[PDB]
């Protein structure tokens, strides 16, 4: 009676209490103090209220399961519809509205039609923080902001991940490739699954480009989910000396203006020899030139370095595969890899000429 | 897109259950037919507290102020502080944080700053001794409300450090198919910026009402001296009844004001407590909301808790209607099979809740 | 159909970020930038993060003069004087 | 043999998790036949369903659920 | 699998309206019934439960009518050739 | 050590020392594990920081004794056991990529 | 400049073509040696140790 | 420092 | 190498002087600087003596 | 009068509890 | 101003981290080396 009254939701709650016989106010409703005084002058109404480990865990969970059964043994449309509903092995029809045309048009019964129920978390989007790994049999290394198709829960979706490292647990700063044989972190805009769920990732899902190699590229688990990530890429500002004394030097071009040097005063720099230093004051007439002080006398063949950090953003890109809405259901094509784009529009790969290593030979070091 | 509610009732419970469930809601007609219509300042600052606690949740107040749009986000916690207004004490803002408190990335270390007590709200001793043990046996183990200083109304000036530091996955399934035997009955009588004899007058009034029941009565006494007393005179009394074999508790509090006799207030809170014992069964009339909220966000099992006839009310069933309105779950009230009293046993099958914000 | 609308918009942004991917980098997204690898005084608008060598010299405001004066007043009304004592 | 008994009784212990599969009417266990194109599969699904249900199921498609035990039934798909 | 309600679909149809298709002209996002056994945790019976059909997108359920078992197991012993069924 | 057995199976609680700023420090490659036989929580090593990202949580670990052959330098003496398997797969084989960890 | 550009682009596409025509005769994606023998991440060893 | 890693905000149109 | 891979203890190669800054020959690195500095320090030590 | 109520304030115990041969 | 604030917050972070790591190191030392020495003591009786 009372449950039907509670969940019959076209009648007022005081009408439920009336035909059975507001929460900003925290403390509940009491009588008048005089009525309560004459009511509780007596006391006798409430005087009777006053006065192995593995098998143990399995026993606790089977105790909960028998509690589940013996409390399910109740009203038939209560159990079998609304208090739990359709346990397992129930044969159901399930109707979806606004299913696309292409499914019904191109429905080929070879390809299975699987459906899975999303949790409250898995309908949310945002940055998923994983730790992943180039799969040991995938040949080529993976690159940040190259798409790969993830299989994260029920969904398969192509995303743009960016591989990070917490370099001795200080930053979470941005790599440019995945490592060769171990795990890195990663962050991709996608549907937020729960933490500790595993996933695969694939470069190429089609069959025209299926090649001869191994097709699954990345493996990993999900570490954390969030609405925002704060990851950085290192930028150094390089400048060269042009007037050197003992223990101090005038540094030429890492800044364009004395306002910029004023913005950066007191910062610690270093040469490539590891000589630590500090910038002290902007010089007046040559504009981006400043005066720095070092540990000792630096040389004219050095480069000073201001290690700073620039924030980088994940790219909010997400397309699910929708392979069953195609006329071929293989041959799904998404965003291409960067080498594929360069091969398509014939751009040469970017080569900084002074980034290439050489064979340095030391001259012998003699002093006066 | 939005689950729609009407009126400014149960406002904190609606925003709290929307944050738990992750469902976008609208609350329409916030006192629209009124002389100063719209949201009030204390519930606007509660929205600011929700934006402090969560991250990525967008709240969208209208022009007229009479409808709010809450699209929730991830509970992240962190350390914060909240300078809540004089319209409501710190209990009005620390009560709805005890639901969101164990389900965040980083542990709750917030300190609220304002009035400590009110007639129609939760106190420090209320929050602590009543509402922390039901969480303590629903699954959390490290939760603490500290008073650094307390401020009686109207000027207040008291700070309260809510720290929860057990980030559980989900609350356990409750099984309370008994009425817990009350082992002791204790309490705390506090007074700030007044004479220390008022506390003993309150204690003597409460215990002369309590003296005829054959249990053991113990009321602790604190006067607050110095900067810890706050900016205003005040005094109040909070009794709990303590079932020690399981840990259950039933509380009742109030505060005195300008013209109030302390023996009168002590005996009033004592009789109000005994009536809560009468109208209580394994919970209190005010511990019952978050008890059944933790039962409904437990595991995907059946959890059952005994309640009595008089705990059913318009507040309790409007709570149940809001629960079913947000995440589509029903309670099943089965009666006990013995007939010297009218007690139901509410079985709730909890939704499949986990906290997905805590990093693994 | 609706899937054709979604596929048109998906491939529109796919084309956008593929020519973004094959495009050149920004100045801030390379290490080793000189003054002329980047626009003129672009570091005033940019709010970079760097470590600094020593703490700056403290600015002497009214609060620190007030704290120092009432320190002096406590010492001078308790006669807590660290003077030399004549042998 | 006591050290053998300890070291064998140890590997019965596993992580105690819930089951969530019913015991009254469990679903048909999903059997997936997985092969590279050109081996078995069809011929194999046909042979298994012909042995199991005495019915020549030429020209298969989709999932195929048969009863193969007193309480174990199972679903064949390719 | 044992915290998720899933289902493999052995029967599929569109219960759309063919004269509505004659009205609007085959661009219609049309409704669909999906019949099958379900595994895992109990899928709730209220409409509006969100569901990923793995390969066509995300939807929410509209109505569920559970059906009697088309391939049931019958109630030392052996399995009767009468009861070796096939669906 | 474990009683009468040579190994013991256990449940991974949480990777201790996950905020240690030094790679391959003994604090960092150090896992807390609940043994399943008697329920007690012990602490176990792992071979390196590189194989620290094969255990995550409740992983059904298998752990043997450690056997220090001499007073080490960066040691923390007072951790007795080492992780030798994870989810029924030898993590030295996992570390040299001979097997893949199944879930 | 454009002669050097098409020279290096032609070297890239010639290498990519001669690598991408390593396909087996039929549509049979045969396994290879590192998945077959599974000698994952070994140190460099000795020809004199092989006997 | 309060703004630095926020993503929400109340939208007070009053 | 007890638990270290040989693909992990690889050889990081060192960088050369920039070709724009090439008239000041040989960008010197930390081994060159310590060869400079300890020479200066031993000569200052004998000068101080 | 209740001066002992301030003499039995949080001094030690409530201060710690109100936060939870020869020769 | 940003100089003073960033320096003092970095110092606070480092001094917190060192305390936390030293705490977990010697709690693992004390309350598990007691059990190591207890097992060695009751293994020396055999
Ligand atoms: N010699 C021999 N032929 C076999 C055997 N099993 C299957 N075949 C042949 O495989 C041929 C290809 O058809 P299926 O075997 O049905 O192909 P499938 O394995 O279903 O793979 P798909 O062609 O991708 O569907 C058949 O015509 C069979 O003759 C076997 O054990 N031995
Ligand atoms: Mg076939």
């Amino acid at each position: 009676n009372i449950g039907k009254l509670i969940y019959m939701d076209n009648i007022s709650p005081e009408e439920c209490i009336r035909r059975w016989r507001d929460l900003e106010k925290f403390v509940p409703y009491f009588d008048t103090f005089e009525k309560l005084a004459k009511k509780w002058k007596s006391v006798d109404a409430i005087k009777e209220r006053f006065l192995t480990w593995y098998e143990l865990q399995k026993a606790k969970i089977s105790k909960q399961l028998e509690i589940n059964n013996i409390e399910y043994q109740e009203m038939t449309p209560e159990q079998r519809q609304r208090i739990e509903g359709f346990k397992a092995g129930s044969y159901v029809r399930i109707v979806f509205e606004k299913v696309p045309m292409e499914f019904v048009k191109n429905f080929n019964p070879k390809f299975p039609i699987v459906m899975g129920g999303l949790l409250p978390t898995e309908i949310k989007f945002g940055i998923v923080k994983a730790r992943l790994r180039r799969h040991r049999w995938h040949k080529k290394i993976l690159k940040t902001n190259d798409p790969l198709v993830l299989s994260l829960g029920w969904r398969r979706f192509q995303t743009l991940p960016i591989y990070t490292t917490t370099d001795s647990r200080t930053r979470t700063r941005m790599l440019k490739y995945t490592p060769e044989h171990t795990y890195c972190n990663a962050a991709f805009y996608g549907p937020l699954c729960s933490p500790n769920t595993p996933f695969c990732g694939v470069q190429i899902v089609a069959n025209s480009d299926t090649g001869n190699g191994f097709r699954i590229a990345a493996t990993g688990i999900v570490e954390e989910i969030d609405v925002n990530i704060e990851i950085v890429k290192k930028l150094k500002l390089v400048g060269f000396p042009y007037k050197i004394f003992k223990n101090t030097a005038f540094i030429k071009d890492m800044f364009s203006s004395a306002m910029e040097v004023a913005r950066f005063e007191g910062a610690q720099i270093k040469t490539v020899s590891g000589i630590r230093g500090e910038i002290k004051r902007a010089l007046s007439k040559p504009e981006g030139h400043y005066r720095a002080a070092f540990e000792d006398k630096i040389l004219m063949s050095d480069i000073v370095i201001l290690r700073s950090w620039y924030p980088v953003r994940v790219k909010k890109f997400y397309n699910p595969v929708t392979s069953l809405l195609l006329k071929e259901k293989t041959e799904w094509k998404g965003l291409r890899l960067t080498g594929q784009i360069r091969a398509a529009m014939n751009l040469e790969t970017p080569s900084n000429p002074d980034s290439a290593y050489h064979k340095i030979e030391r001259v012998e070091r003699h002093f006066n | 897109k939005y689950t729609t509610f009407q009126g400014s009732q149960n406002f904190r419970l609606r925003i709290v259950l929307a944050t738990l469930s992750g469902k976008p809601i609208k609350i329409e007609k916030i006192r629209s037919g009124d002389l100063n219509p719209g949201l009030k300042d204390y519930e606007v600052s509660f929205l600011r507290l929700i934006e402090s606690v969560t991250n990525g949740s967008v709240i969208e107040i209208s022009y007229t102020g009479t409808t709010v749009i809450y699209r929730p986000g991830i509970i992240v916690g962190g350390a914060s502080t909240h300078i809540c207004p004089s319209s409501k004490p710190v209990g009005y803002f620390v009560e709805p944080m005890l639901y969101l408190a164990p389900f965040s990335k980083k542990k709750f270390s917030i300190l609220f700053k304002g009035i400590t007590a009110s007639h129609n709200d939760a106190g420090i001793e209320a929050i602590k001794w009543g509402l922390m043990p039901v969480m303590e046996k629903f699954g959390v183990r490290e939760c603490a409300l500290h008073t650094l200083k307390r401020g009686s109304p109207p000027l207040g000036g008291g700070e309260v450090h809510l720290v929860v530091d057990s980030l559980i996955a989900q609350p356990i399934t409750m099984h309370e198919i008994d009425r817990p035997i009350i082992s002791s009955i204790t309490g705390v009588a506090y007074s700030t910026r007044v004479s220390p004899s008022l506390v003993n007058r309150m204690i003597d009034g409460a215990k002369k009402v309590l003296k005829n029941l054959q249990c053991e009565v113990n009321i602790t006494a604190d006067v607050w001296r110095g900067e810890n007393s706050g900016k205003s005179p005040g005094w109040g009394i909070t009794l709990v009844a303590q079932s020690k074999q399981k840990g259950w508790s039933y509380f009742a509090e109030d505060i005195g004001d300008a013209g109030s006799i302390p023996e009168e207030l002590g005996e009033k809170v004592a009789c109000q407590l005994l009536e809560e014992i009468s109208k209580s069964a394994a919970v209190g009339r005010n511990q019952l909301p978050l008890a059944i909220v933790y039962m409904v966000i437990g595991k995907e099992d059946i959890g059952r808790l005994r309640i009595n006839k008089e705990q059913i009310d318009e507040r309790f069933i409007i709570l149940l209607r809001d629960i079913k309105k947000i995440f589509n779950t029903e309670v099943f009230l089965k009666p006990v099979d013995e007939a010297d009293n009218e007690d139901m046993i509410a079985t709730i099958k909890g939704i499949g809740f986990t906290n997905t914000s805590k990093k693994i | 159909s609706s899937f054709e609308k979604q596929q048109i918009e998906i491939r529109k942004q796919i084309e956008q970020l593929e020519n973004e991917a094959v495009a050149e980098k920004k100045w801030s997204l390379k290490g080793e930038v000189k003054a002329k690898d980047r626009p003129e005084d672009a570091l005033l608008t940019e709010e970079l993060e760097f470590d600094r060598t020593a703490k700056p010299v403290p600015v002497i405001t009214s609060e620190v003069t007030e704290s120092l004066e009432d320190m002096i007043r406590r010492r001078i009304q308790d006669s807590n004087f660290d003077d030399l004592q004549r042998r | 043999t006591m050290q053998r008994s300890s070291d064998v009784n140890e590997r019965k212990l596993h992580v105690p998790m819930v089951d969530r599969t019913p015991e009254d009417d469990p679903p048909p266990f999903i059997v997936a036949v997985v092969g590279p194109p050109g081996t078995g599969k069809t011929t194999l699904i046909r042979s298994l369903v012909r042995r199991m249900t005495k019915s020549t199921l030429n020209d298969i498609q989709g999932p195929i659920t048969v009863v193969s035990g007193k309480h174990r039934r199972l679903t064949f798909l390719e | 699998r044992n915290e998720h309600p899933y289902m493999l679909a052995d029967r599929f149809t569109d219960l759309t309206h063919p004269e509505l298709i004659e009205t609007q002209g085959l661009q219609i996002d049309r409704k669909v019934a999906i019949y099958g056994y379900l595994h895992g945790t109990p899928l709730p019976s209220a409409p509006g439960t969100r569901v990923h059909i793995a390969g066509v997108g995300d939807f929410s359920v509209a109505q569920i009518e559970k059906l009697p078992d088309p391939c049931p197991t019958p109630f030392r012993k052996r399995l009767d050739d009468k009861d070796k069924l096939i669906y | 050590p474990f009683g009468g057995s040579s190994h013991a199976k256990g449940i991974v609680l949480e990777k201790l020392g996950i905020e240690s700023k030094q790679p391959n420090s003994a604090i960092r490659k150090c896992v807390r594990v609940q043994l399943i036989k008697n329920g007690k929580k012990v602490t176990a090593f792992v071979p390196n920081d590189g194989c620290l990202n094969f255990v995550d949580e409740n992983d059904e670990v298998l752990l043997a004794g450690f056997g220090r052959k001499g007073k080490a330098k960066g040691d923390i003496p007072g951790v007795r056991f080492k992780v030798v398997k994870v989810s029924g797969v030898s993590l030295l084989a996992l570390w040299k990529e001979k097997k893949e960890k199944p879930r | 400049k454009e002669a050097h550009k098409n020279a290096v682009i032609a070297a890239r596409e010639g290498k990519l073509a001669e690598l991408a025509e390593n396909v087996s005769g039929d549509g049979k994606r045969a396994i290879n040696y590192q998945i077959l023998k599974n000698k994952g991440l070994t140190p460099k060893r000795n020809k004199d140790n092989r006997n | 420092k309060m703004m630095k890693n926020k993503r929400g905000g109340v939208i007070d149109k009053r | 190498a007890k638990l270290v891979h040989d693909v992990q203890k690889k050889q990081h190669r060192e960088r050369s002087q920039l070709t724009s800054r090439s008239r000041y020959g040989f960008l010197e690195k930390h081994k060159d600087y310590v060869k400079r500095a300890q020479d200066f320090h031993r000569k200052q030590s004998t000068l101080k003596v | 009068n209740g001066p002992s109520d301030v003499y039995v304030p949080p001094s030690k115990k409530t201060q710690k509890l109100l936060r939870s041969e020869n020769l | 101003f940003e100089a003073r604030q960033r320096i003092e917050e970095k110092n606070k972070e480092s001094s917190d981290y060192h305390a936390k790591m030293a705490h977990i190191v010697n709690t693992i030392n004390t309350e598990e080396g007691a059990e190591k020495n207890k097992y060695e003591r009751e293994r020396k009786l055999r």
